[PDB]
């Protein structure tokens, strides 16, 4: 009910409807298992780290065959196969070639690194956010209004689950910026004006519930001569 | 046939590169341009092997016309098969239609490929942007939702990765003697190298930390599981 | 070359996900919503006057104008072009610098949406939110006056909606001014855009730099491969050429590790750019200082 009055509904829409709410959520929490089975693709953040990693490793002892332009690729043939002052002039030419490929390999990996730092920062902002409290920023912590959230650990990372509230089967309405009674202009407090066709009532924004228009959740503040569009009705005490 | 204004004192011409594109005929003094012959890069689109072995060709930044049907044995048909010119290029085994949808495979500017039953085969269209709406606007009208649904979404975030090290001497130079010692005067690489490596290492548990250690309490969920009728 | 390793398959596999990383980012800056909504015939708001950001039917492209300003101000240069190769035949006696570029195996690729796509995606965000206000960005659209809008607006700074009740059309002329004076603004300052010009720049630098490069000897008798294959013999002729592949290897070693860095710096800028869209576009922001100077209303 605090969570409802967060986002500008009142607590009595909650009390008056908690078993339907209670089954949609346990629905909603139910389809969550299915949805995240089927697709096969979903974990492909998660994946990408491991194929990154084992490519960059599997490259980085491939690159041990190479031969850089020395008669061979190992050590122990050109030792033996060459007196010494013909040897370090091949040797060189590996020492060389191994020291860059592990200069290559050092930059990607800090890179990488930078990347990762940055999206470790966006999550925990994300868990201090979303889950401790109740977050007005729109679309941060799912879309819609956003309600409360649930972490799950995952390897190499973090999943968030996110409840929130979508409105639905939206009905037309004629309304007015103000109500003229008396010679006075009477403006709603937290709601606007509605007409179902013959009557005027008062409701608030986000749910229909229509109330009788009185001086309790209405105010003055004003005359009945500058507002535009303004219609004239009856006003109970 | 070059239209260079040569000076009666110059023999070749240079460019931007410092290579020659124009020259002087020795036997009769004309000036020729020299321009390389065409050529070009080539791209393939293909669905899964899973599900077939038909694919379609696209050469890059190529006008489909002087088309170079090489350097690449392999000859497609060039004809019969669907040829469609697009702001990437060419492409070749692939039909185009009027139908819009949903983008599958990108190819270039605003062409998207997809794998269709139509027969199996392989169409090219124009992405979709989304659905057509109109609002009706009106300046006493207004619309009020009567019923509402709760939602649940999920979101993954990587935290961090894997901790390596190396080690310099053994990679480089394994087990054998002349080459640590031909390697020891080459200065302080390594030691930048595991320093480096180091302070990744850290800064993955680090992330980890931050991430994960909000709270220094321990709580423990009651043992009766009744929240007011929500399952957890 | 063939015996030096697999250096090559690195900087390919690095230049083709930087390319794909361009598109993710262009598709989560400008791809919010999934509707496209279209403004009503009737053009009258209470007042306000949108004619100077809503799209224009007469031009072709239907770009607003000062969208039409926007895209006159900055150069593009670089871009995507069939038969170019064609072009670079055709030999004006003018040879630009990027014929030399292509004829050096390097070229440039497309972006995968067009501006047309991109202008109706804008056209379509700023007709939901004339018309909707910020409903449509949580769920269904939900239509509404745009003076009451604007006292819902006023209410969530703190004043009460009397107030705009009893001086709409001085607000709505004081806005009118404010959106007339933002065209001669941004035309009277040449310095204004240089965010957007800085990338072209680095780019066609970094471009010429490459393609200046092949020129250096690195230590060899001549920097053309022709004249030492026909001046030497091969045995050495070989040590030639090794000096030579590898001071080119090392140019381009310097230009993917630039790129990177520069990609990344880029994706940094995005994804803030994206987060402002989703958070002063699609709602009301209460963070100081993030949706302009002073007390925010829309953006
Ligand atoms: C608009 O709302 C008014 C207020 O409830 C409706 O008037 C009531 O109508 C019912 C059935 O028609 C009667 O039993 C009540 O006595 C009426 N109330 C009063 C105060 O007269 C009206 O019918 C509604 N109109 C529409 C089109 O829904
Ligand atoms: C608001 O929506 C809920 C769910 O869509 C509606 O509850 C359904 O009502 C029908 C009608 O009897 C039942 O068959 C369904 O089983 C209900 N769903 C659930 C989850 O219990 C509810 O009636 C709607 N309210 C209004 C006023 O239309
Ligand atoms: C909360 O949900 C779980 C599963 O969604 C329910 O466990 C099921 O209980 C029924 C009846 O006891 C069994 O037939 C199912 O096999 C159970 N499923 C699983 C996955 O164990 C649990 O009963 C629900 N909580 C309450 C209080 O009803
Ligand atoms: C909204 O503003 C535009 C331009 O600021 C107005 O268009 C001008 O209209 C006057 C009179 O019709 C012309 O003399 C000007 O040349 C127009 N300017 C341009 C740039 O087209 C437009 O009239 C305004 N809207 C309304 C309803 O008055
Ligand atoms: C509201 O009115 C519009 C047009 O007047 C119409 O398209 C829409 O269906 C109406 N909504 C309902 C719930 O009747
Ligand atoms: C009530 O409103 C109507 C319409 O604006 C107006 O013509 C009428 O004079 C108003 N009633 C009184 C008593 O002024
Ligand atoms: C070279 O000899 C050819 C005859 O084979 C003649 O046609 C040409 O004019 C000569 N050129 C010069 C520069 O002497
Ligand atoms: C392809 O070449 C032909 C012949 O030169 C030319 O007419 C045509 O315009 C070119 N295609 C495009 C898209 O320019
Ligand atoms: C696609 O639509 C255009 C509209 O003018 C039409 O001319 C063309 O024939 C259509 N495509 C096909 C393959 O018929
Ligand atoms: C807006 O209100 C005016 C009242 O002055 C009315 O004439 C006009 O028709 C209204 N707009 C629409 C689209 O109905």
């Amino acid at each position: 009910a605090y969570r409802f009055n967060g986002i500008g509904v009142t607590q009595n829409v909650l009390y008056e409807n908690q078993k339907l709410i209670a089954n949609q959520f346990n629905s909603a929490i139910g389809k969550i298992q299915d949805s995240l089975s089927s697709t096969p693709s979903a974990l492909g953040k998660l994946q990408d780290v491991v194929n990154h990693n084992a490519q960059a490793l599997n490259t980085l002892v491939k690159q041990l065959s190479s031969k850089f332009g020395a008669i061979s690729s190992v050590l122990n043939d050109i030792l033996s196969r060459l007196d010494p002052p013909e040897a370090e002039v091949q040797i060189d030419r590996l020492i060389t070639g191994r020291l860059q490929s592990l200069q290559t390999y050092v930059t990607q990996q800090l890179i990488r690194a930078a990347e990762i730092r940055a999206s470790a920062n966006l999550a925990a902002t994300k868990m201090s956010e979303c889950v401790l409290g109740q977050s007005k920023r729109v679309d941060f912590c799912g879309k819609g209004y956003h309600l409360m959230s649930f972490p799950q650990s995952a390897p190499h990372g973090v999943v968030f689950l996110h409840v929130t509230y979508v409105p639905a089967q939206e009905k037309n309405f004629t309304t007015a910026p103000a109500i003229c009674h008396d010679g006075k202009a009477h403006f709603p407090r937290e709601g606007v004006f509605v007409s179902n066709g013959t009557h005027w009532f008062v409701t608030q924004r986000n749910f229909y519930e229509p109330q009788i228009i009185t001086t309790d959740n209405t105010f003055v503040s004003g005359n009945c001569d500058v507002v535009i569009g303004i219609v004239n009705n009856t006003v109970y005490d | 046939e070059s239209n260079k204004k040569f000076l009666p004192f110059q023999q070749f011409g240079r460019d931007i590169a410092d290579t020659t594109d124009a020259v002087r005929d020795p036997q009769t003094l004309e000036i020729l341009d020299i321009t390389p012959c065409s050529f070009g890069g080539v791209s393939v689109i293909t669905p899964g092997t899973n599900t077939s072995n038909q694919v379609a060709v696209l050469y890059q930044g190529v006008n489909c016309t002087e088309v170079p049907v090489l350097t690449p044995t392999w000859r497609v048909y060039s004809t019969g098969s669907n040829v469609f010119q697009t702001r990437a290029g060419c492409l070749i085994g692939a039909e185009y239609v009027n139908n819009s949808y949903e983008c599958d495979i990108p190819i270039g500017a605003g062409i998207c490929a997809s794998y269709q039953t139509q027969s199996q085969s392989i169409i090219a269209y124009t992405m979709s942007l989304g659905a057509e709406n109109s609002v009706a606007y009106s300046n006493n009208s207004i619309a009020i939702p009567t019923n509402f649904t709760i939602s649940v979404t999920t979101e993954i975030l990587p935290v961090s990765m894997t901790k390596t090290s190396v080690d310099c001497t053994m990679y480089i130079c394994g087990d054998s003697t002349e080459c640590s010692n031909l390697l020891l005067q080459y200065g302080s690489f390594c030691t930048q190298l595991k320093r480096a490596l180091t302070g990744i290492a850290v800064e993955q548990d680090k992330n980890t930390q931050e991430v994960f250690a909000q709270v220094k309490q321990i709580y423990k969920t009651p043992p009766i599981k009744y929240f007011g009728g929500f399952n957890f | 070359l063939l015996q030096y390793g697999s250096f090559c398959t690195q900087l390919k596999r690095a230049l083709t996900g930087i390319a794909v990383e361009q598109d993710k980012n262009t598709q989560e800056v400008f791809a919010q919503v999934k509707q496209i909504y279209k403004t009503p015939p009737i053009k009258y708001f209470g007042g306000f006057n949108f004619s100077q950001i809503l799209p224009d039917p007469s031009k072709p492209s239907k770009r607003s104008p000062i969208e039409d300003l926007l895209f006159n101000k900055v150069t593009l240069a670089d871009a995507g072009f069939i038969k170019q190769y064609g072009d670079c035949l055709g030999d004006i006696a003018a040879r630009d610098l990027i014929c030399a570029q292509k004829f050096n195996g390097l070229t440039v690729l497309p972006p995968l949406l067009t501006d047309e796509m991109i202008a109706q995606y804008t056209s379509a965000l700023l007709a939901g939110t004339i018309t909707s206000g910020w409903t449509f960005g949580a769920g269904p659209a939900l239509q509404i006056p745009f003076p009451m809008q604007m006292a819902y607006r006023f209410n969530g700074i703190g004043v009460t909606q009397n107030v705009l009740y009893e001086n709409q059309k001085l607000i709505a002329n004081q806005f009118n001014s404010a959106i007339g004076k933002i065209q001669d603004s941004l035309s009277s300052t040449p310095s204004a855009l240089g965010k957007l010009q800085d990338v072209v720049n680095h780019n066609a630098q970094a471009l010429n730099t490459l393609v200046k490069q092949l020129s250096s000897k690195f230590g060899a008798i001549s920097s053309v491969l022709n004249d030492i294959l026909s001046r030497l013999d091969p045995p050495e002729a070989e040590v030639q050429i090794d000096r030579l592949i590898t001071g080119r290897l090392q140019s381009l070693q310097t230009y993917v590790t630039q790129q990177l860095i520069r990609a990344a710096e880029i994706r940094a800028s995005a994804n803030l750019a994206a987060t402002k869209m989703s958070e002063c576009v699609l709602g009301q922001s209460k963070r100081v200082d993030f949706c302009g100077k002073g007390y925010h209303l829309m953006s």
